[PDB]
DNA sequence: CATAATAATAGTTTTTAGTTTATT
DNA sequence: ATAAACTAAAAACTATTATTATGG
């Protein structure tokens, strides 16, 4: 299985909430707990980290205008305490508001580059944001097509349950994207940061086979 | 290993404490053997059997350089042991005999094998400090006092801090029952005041602690407590 | 079902 | 305490005569019974002490120097040497060997022998839970002759009963039958007396005496004197027991090749890199995860295993119907109140037992055996008091502590698609099961491994030429099952399996 | 608990073991509403049932914690 | 004593082992 | 700071959780 | 991937011994 994290680090992440953590901090904490469970797991699942909205661009291809303000923090690889320190100590919010679809293409390219010769019965892309980051809807067709080709599951986690008008617009866009990809059950793959905090506050249970 | 083993150990102790300094040169073999067999993790050596420590407590020989090398190993062994003992986290005080024998050893060993110039000095001082309700004849804490009574100079510059705690605890200890505890506290307190007066009179900060305590304590004194104050 | 984060 | 049992055997020619020489003399068969008892005690109670004495024999052996009274073995743990010493007299001409080295014919005083065995009881410096003595004869006529010695003997026996000694007598082989009550009618310490006929029977309870039962049967003691805390302060002393306990083999003992000394073993932990010597404080535990080799002390591991204090944390009540059979972790344990530390514990325990029996619910509790142990949730099933037809409490009143597994305690299984079958095949199986139905009893089996283990142990202990072979009850009666069924299996196989199915492959 | 302590030690091999988090006890404890319901019957049983009644060691502490010339 | 292994006082009588007995 | 003292400590056996080594 | 033993069994029953409540 392959899991990829397409993370917003834009200033909209930086904005804290009086009731809950900032989407940046919530994303950081969820990534931290997930990777803790992974490292303590012996599942040897490779994990990649993609950050969009970063001040600079860091991608296998940075395009001309696409793939900009997006940083591939970590490539698909097994987690470690080093990765956890990167999550907690090195993950800082960016100022740019990059297209999350460009980072999504970055992630599909990374998966296609790193799932080669790999026993990856699953491929996953998990995106944490509040959907107020800017984006372009022109790549929806090719993104959906290549996602159905490379067979990568998609998950969205938000600072809110299933918000500003940009967040609502992005919410409807991801709704239509995931309805196209997997039908109405795609709406079930969009989650909130608080629900992920509550669901992943515990490590995975160890299980083997006879 | 039973009551016989304990009697054998105390017999050896009596021999050493009586017979000494004429032929006590056939023992480094014995000391090395005992240290090695003690190093065995097997705690088949009973908690009462910790007289072995008092055995390793040695002042009957030149204590050759090899024994000196083993002394550091012994010291660190006691450091770990007292870490285990003092920490009720392991939920096993194991004090009855172990703690007292370790005290007696460390006394007999650091009689001539230590200078107050290093952290392990203050670590062992901290371990000693905990000498709290300590029923069953209060035997172990008393021993430690003698250690300090025998090694007051070994904790210089660290008698200064926590002074009032030491002062009050020494005062109450010689005010207890079990008059052996009282006289041990008396001796330890005499060494305590002697050492602190020596270290303070040579200071430049002498005024600070000098006023912070002593004269106020002594005046507050004004049974044999009064004679204690006079010596103070 | 457990996928990505939940898998 | 322990059990004091003395096998008292006459030597006055009353055991040498036989109804016929194809039948064992009253002597040798008693030897076999005693040896079987020794073996059974070895299997069951090492710490017990047993003794054997002879009276009426021409010579004697005893500290009191009472004549014609020869002790063969004194109150001691059974030993193979003792057993082979009996064996040398066991069987035919073993009594002849006895006569050669021991002889018989003289008379005795039953008062005198009672005195001697009382001396034996006074000799032991160990507390005896029971004072048993076992008398072997078919005849009470020796003191059935003189009334004075008989009266003295019965007075002494009453005295020993006052001391707590329990005398027991066996029916022995006699051509004229035992013919009880010539002397022994009320000279027997008995809790339930029912023998008053002449009893020409040559045995009373010699069958199980000869029967080799294989069990340890440890004495009862609570597995834990734990504390049952309702919320934080309603606490009662409670006794926990392993009402069953998987038995295992005794551990091997390190013996020398030539002297077979128990070898003193010592595994020092030392620095092989320097050839030096290590200490428990000189080492650190480690586990490496990913790129990180995490280093700790063992103690720190112990305190991170510290969650709850030893006791019972009641978590609530769940109906007994909410229990899945497959949800089993490890064998259940029994719960009993203790008034040793909390008075009123038994009243409350009875109240709770009755109430949970009524409402049909289980008290789910967080259980901590002892420190440094993660507490577990366990269901306590109210266990009734069951008395048999003899009114013997077969099921004690209390609670059944069953361990409730956690999320990880399951394992994912590569399941297979569900497939049905014809109801005719179901009826075929029902009829076949009815053919092969059998009544279940708890003690229906033994471990053949452990059985043959003990068989070999006995053989070498008796240095036999060949060991007795343990029977494997667990082996099915395949011939009996085929006899019971017939071609029902073939009919069902044709109903189900096509005529190409590989039985195994 | 082992994993949280291992995490802490790997990131902080200088500190005592982290305490058990409270959500751990939360799924260790039954719904507190049931407890509130039982509170009054607990008291009435305690009154109705007369019950009558040492730690190994409470060390690593002695009591509780550490001008003009 | 009824229902007690006279070999082991304080211990109930020990039945013969027995085995499967079809009904 | 003495003495018919006295009794709270301890130390033996059980039976859990650590683990090899083939086992598929 | 461990189904036998992996490895040392966390624990009271039933018996004693140094404490001091005090004797003075």
């Amino acid at each position: 299985a392959a899991v990829v994290l397409c993370m917003d680090v834009g200033f909209t992440m930086s904005n804290s909430i009086p009731g809950i953590e900032s989407p940046f901090e919530q994303a950081k904490k969820v990534i931290t707990m997930f990777v803790q469970r992974q490292v303590f797991a012996e599942n040897k699942d490779e994990i990649a980290l993609v950050l969009f909205g970063t001040d600079g661009t860091d991608n296998p291809l940075s395009g001309g205008d696409q793939y900009q303000n997006i940083t591939v923090h970590r490539h698909l690889m097994l987690p470690d305490f080093d990765l956890l320190e990167d999550i907690e100590s090195k993950i800082q919010p960016g100022s740019q508001q990059a297209d999350f679809l460009d980072a999504l293409i970055v992630s599909m390219d990374v998966i296609q580059h790193e799932t080669i010769g790999k026993k990856f019965e699953k491929r996953h892309i998990e995106i944490f944001t509040d959907l107020s980051s800017r984006f372009s809807k022109s790549q929806l067709d090719i993104i959906i097509h290549s996602l159905k080709k490379c067979d990568i599951s998609l998950q969205f986690f938000l600072p809110f349950s299933l918000i500003t008008e940009q967040q609502k617009e992005g919410l409807e866009i991801v709704k239509m994207v995931m309805i196209s990809l997997e039908g109405e059950d795609g709406l079930d793959e969009i989650y909130s940061f608080s629900e992920s905090l509550r669901k992943l506050c515990v490590f995975k249970k160890i299980e083997r086979h006879s | 290993c039973k009551i016989p083993a304990l009697d054998l150990l105390i017999k050896l102790l009596q021999t050493f404490r009586s017979s000494r300094l004429m032929d006590e040169f056939k023992i480094g073999e014995l000391f090395s053997k005992f240290y090695g067999e003690l190093a065995l993790k097997k705690k088949i050596p009973d908690t009462v059997l910790e007289k072995v420590y008092e055995l390793l407590g040695l002042l009957g020989e030149v204590h050759p350089s090899e024994m000196i090398n083993n002394a550091e190993n012994l010291f660190r062994a006691f450091l770990g042991e007292l870490k285990t003992q003092m920490t009720s986290a392991v939920r096993e005080p194991k004090l009855p005999v172990l703690a007292g024998c370790l005290k007696g050893l460390s006394s007999l060993l650091c009689n001539f094998t230590k200078s107050m110039e290093e952290d392990p000095q203050t670590s062992r001082e901290i371990f000693n400090f905990v000498l709290q309700i300590d029923l069953k004849r209060y035997a172990v804490p008393s021993a430690g006092l003698r250690l300090f009574a025998l090694h007051a100079s070994q904790f210089s510059t660290c008698l200064l801090d926590n002074y009032v705690s030491l002062f009050e605890v020494l005062l109450k200890w010689c005010a207890h029952t079990n008059v052996e505890l009282k006289k041990a506290a008396l001796s330890a307190l005499e060494s305590f005041l002697k050492q602190v007066s020596n270290m303070v009179a040579k200071n430049a900060e002498m005024h600070k602690n000098k006023l912070q305590y002593f004269m106020e304590q002594f005046y507050g004194i004004i049974n044999k407590e009064l004679s204690i104050a006079i010596r103070g | 079902k457990p996928r990505g984060l939940f898998s | 305490g322990r059990d004091s049992l003395i096998f008292l055997v006459d030597a006055s020619k009353a055991m040498f005569e036989s109804q016929s020489e194809d039948e064992l003399t009253p002597f040798d068969m008693s030897i076999q019974c005693i040896q079987s008892v020794y073996i059974s005690k070895i299997i069951s109670s090492d710490r017990d002490l047993l003794a054997v004495v002879f009276y009426g024999t021409e010579k004697d052996k005893n500290s009191v120097n009472f004549k014609n009274i020869y002790v063969l073995q004194e109150l001691d743990n059974p030993g193979a040497k003792r057993i082979l010493e009996l064996d040398q007299f066991k069987g035919q001409q073993g009594q002849k060997r006895f006569q050669d080295m021991m002889g018989h014919g003289s008379d005795y005083s039953l008062s005198e022998v009672l005195w001697v065995c009382a001396n034996l009881f006074s000799d032991v410096q160990f507390k005896m839970s029971h004072k048993r003595i076992m008398l072997f004869t078919n005849e009470d006529n020796p003191h059935g002759n003189d009334s004075a010695k008989a009266s003295r003997a019965r007075t002494k026996a009453g005295d020993l009963r006052d001391t707590g000694i329990f005398l027991d007598l066996m029916h022995l082989k006699k051509p004229g039958g035992f013919d009880i009550s010539l002397f022994y009618r009320d000279i027997i310490s008995i809790a339930e007396d029912e023998d008053l006929r002449v009893h020409f029977e040559e045995s009373s309870k010699l069958e199980d005496l000869l029967r080799k039962v294989r069990a340890k049967e440890t004495r009862k003691r609570a597995l834990s004197r734990l504390k049952l805390k309702l919320n934080k302060d309603i606490v009662i002393s409670v006794g926990i027991y392993n009402l069953v306990q998987k038995a295992l083999k005794p551990p091997p003992i390190k013996l020398y090749r030539e002297t077979n000394e128990p070898v003193k073993t010592k595994t020092r932990t030392f620095n092989t890199s320097t050839g030096g010597l290590l200490l428990p404080s000189d080492t650190k535990r480690s586990q490496i995860y990913g790129s990180r080799q995490i280093i700790l002390e063992k103690e720190e591991t112990e305190e991170l295993k510290r969650f709850d204090d030893p006791g019972l944390m009641l978590m609530g009540f769940k109906p007994l119907v909410l229990l899945k059979k497959h949800h089993y972790l490890r064998p259940s344990l029994f719960v009993y109140p203790e008034e040793s530390l909390v008075i009123g514990s038994s009243t409350l325990f009875s109240a709770l037992l009755i109430k949970c029996l009524e409402k049909e619910v289980a008290a789910l509790c967080r259980y901590t055996p002892r420190r440094n142990i993660p507490p577990y949730f366990v269901a306590l099933v109210p266990q009734e008091e069951e008395l048999d037809d003899q009114k013997i409490q077969v099921t004690p009143p209390g609670f059944q502590l069953v361990f409730l597994p956690f999320a990880d305690d399951k394992r994912k299984m590569p399941f297979t698609e569900k497939i049905m079958a014809t109801p005719e095949q179901v009826g075929k199986m029902k009829a076949i099961v009815e053919k092969l139905r059998f009544t279940y009893r708890s003690d229906s089996f033994e471990n053949p491994v452990l059985q043959q283990h003990f068989r070999n142990l006995e053989a070498l202990a008796l240095d036999l030429m060949e060991p007795e072979q343990a029977v494997d009850l667990t082996l099915p009666k395949v011939e009996a099952m085929n006899k019971r069924l017939g071609s029902l299996v073939d009919e069902f196989k044709e109903l189900v399996y096509p005529p190409d199915y590989n039985p195994e492959g | 608990r082992l994993f949280q302590c291992l995490l802490h030690r790997a990131l902080h091999p200088r500190e005592p073991l982290p305490p058990i988090q409270q959500h751990i006890w939360n799924m260790l404890n039954p719904p507190a509403e049931v407890t509130t319901k039982s509170q009054i019957p607990l008291s009435k049983i305690k009154t109705l049932f007369p019950l009558i009644e040492d730690q190994v060691t409470a060390q690593e502490i002695f009591q509780d914690n550490h001008k003009t010339e | 004593c009824p229902g007690e292994s006279l070999i082991n006082p304080g211990f109930k009588s020990k039945k013969p082992a027995g085995g499967v007995d079809f009904d």
